[PDB]
């Protein structure tokens, strides 16, 4: 049987399709309890944030417009903080501090959202970065849902 | 306790600028490290990074020590990077000091203080700007005995944050502007964030008081879809519009936001002409106010007690 816990998690996220794809990518999904799904989901979210940090660095490295560069630098600082916060989220989950887990996953989520908010009006955000922000948000939401299901 | 590093303009300290003292502070300190900033106005943009943990920046008094800057959106800064002082280092404490952004209303978003530091305390501070004065960005934050002043969205972001015994002072904005004390930016209902204002004074500055009818002030507007703000056991001046809260963009968020008022007093506290949004709630049941206390919203005791700051844990003064 599919992990019954997946039926409680994915429908509560903002992107259930992505949630399913992410959780089903675990070969050992069925053996995982809520904590196990949590650690897996933090790992996925942090890896995405780390990749996007490199995407932003690459976009910056080809930019000369000062306003655009300032937007990328803001995105970069936010992703750096998001990576740090997700790192700490793992320890909080291990310790059973689900309140701190929610707060730190919420902060990580908002790193991507702050990048998004920084691109209001021209110069417009690159599609690549817009998609990467929405992805971190979707992935962090898996973590948030699990943090609320944990006792 | 004596300071570990002193900042002063007259050469009597360890450093001439705050930025230098922060850079020389230890990384990942397991105890509170104190930077004392002597009286003066320090024209710098300071950042307290994630590695600068358990840092206390304390001045000579909220009127006597000022950190000032003027970065702003009109001149090409992002809101996030416009802050005069920005802090994300866990356990940050700011005390007896003014953080200001002097850009003014015509420069649009121009942040005085940005905080994204978990278990941070802002005690006896004066935070002074116009639009977007205080970016309580993320993580758990406690503001106590402080003065925060601004115009449009002057407390904004998505921290889990409690303001207690603060004076939240709306000032005279630019022509045709409307003041908003809060613009809470919770995007997602799974996030345990929101803004709670408790035992505060929400009042007008001397320059706004004569012109209340020209420049309205609302408690908040929903920057994001699940905006969540509660104002309780507070004094509300006559500056507060009868509607109480304002639209962001037509009917955006009006069913999904959660805006609450519990046991407020003063000439602006009447709720009979408030908005009728599904998301707006006159709270009479204390159990529905309890989630917004220091104990529940920011798990405050687990970390506030070691700071020395005063706090009320529950609902009543």
């Amino acid at each position: 049987f599919e992990n019954h816990l997946i039926s409680e998690i994915c429908p509560k996220t903002r992107n259930p399709s992505l949630c399913l794809q992410a959780l089903e990518s675990d070969p050992r999904s069925a053996s995982k309890d809520l904590k196990g799904l949590g650690q897996f989901s933090i790992d996925i979210a942090q890896a995405s944030a780390k990749q996007t940090s490199k995407i932003i660095a690459s976009l910056t490295n080809q930019a000369t417009d000062p306003k655009l560069k300032g937007r990328y630098e803001t995105c970069s600082e936010n992703y750096a903080d998001a990576i740090d916060s997700l790192g700490q989220a793992k320890q909080f989950l291990t310790s059973g501090d689900y309140n701190s887990l929610n707060i730190y996953a919420s902060a990580a989520f908002d790193g991507a959202g702050t990048c998004e908010d920084s691109f209001e009006g021209p110069p417009n955000i690159p599609t690549q970065l817009h998609q990467a922000d929405l992805k971190l948000e979707d992935l962090c939401d898996i973590v948030l849902v699990i943090s609320n299901l944990l006792p | 306790i004596i300071a570990n590093a002193v900042v002063a303009q007259d050469g009597t300290g360890d450093y001439q600028t705050l930025a230098e003292a922060v850079a020389a502070a230890p990384d990942k300190s397991k105890t509170r490290y104190v930077i004392y900033v002597k009286r003066g106005t320090y024209k710098e943009n300071v950042e307290v990074a994630s590695n600068k943990m358990n840092l206390m920046i304390v001045g000579d008094g909220m009127y006597a020590t000022t950190i000032t800057g003027s970065l702003n959106v009109v001149d090409g800064s992002t809101t996030f990077r416009s802050a005069t002082l920005a802090a994300v280092g866990q356990g940050f404490i700011l005390q007896d000091i003014c953080i200001q952004n002097t850009a003014g209303p015509a420069k649009d978003q121009a942040v005085a203080l940005r905080v994204g530091a978990d278990m941070s305390v802002i005690n006896r501070c004066r935070i002074d700007a116009y639009q977007d004065t205080l970016y309580a960005h993320s993580q758990r934050q406690f503001y106590r005995d402080s003065y925060v002043t601004g115009t449009v969205d002057f407390i904004f972001g998505n921290a889990a944050v409690v303001f207690q015994k603060c004076q939240l002072v709306a000032r005279k904005p630019g022509k045709y502007q409307q003041n908003m004390v809060t613009a809470q930016g919770r995007t997602d209902p799974n996030q345990a964030t929101g803004t709670s204002i408790q035992f505060c004074n929400i009042i007008a500055s001397s320059d706004l008081e004569p012109v209340l009818k020209e420049f309205p002030t609302y408690l908040g507007r929903p920057w994001k879809e699940y905006s969540r703000t509660v104002v309780m056991e507070s004094y509300l001046g006559g500056l507060i519009n009868p509607a109480g809260w304002a639209e962001w963009d037509g009917d955006f968020a009006l069913k999904t936001l959660y805006y609450g008022e519990f046991m407020n007093n003063g000439p602006g506290a009447g709720t009979s002409k408030r908005v009728k949004w599904p998301g707006y709630h006159v709270i009479t049941d204390p159990a529905k106010a309890m989630p917004f206390t220091v104990a529940k919203l920011i798990q405050g005791g687990s970390w506030l007690r070691s700071t020395g700051v005063a706090y009320v844990d529950g609902l009543y003064d």
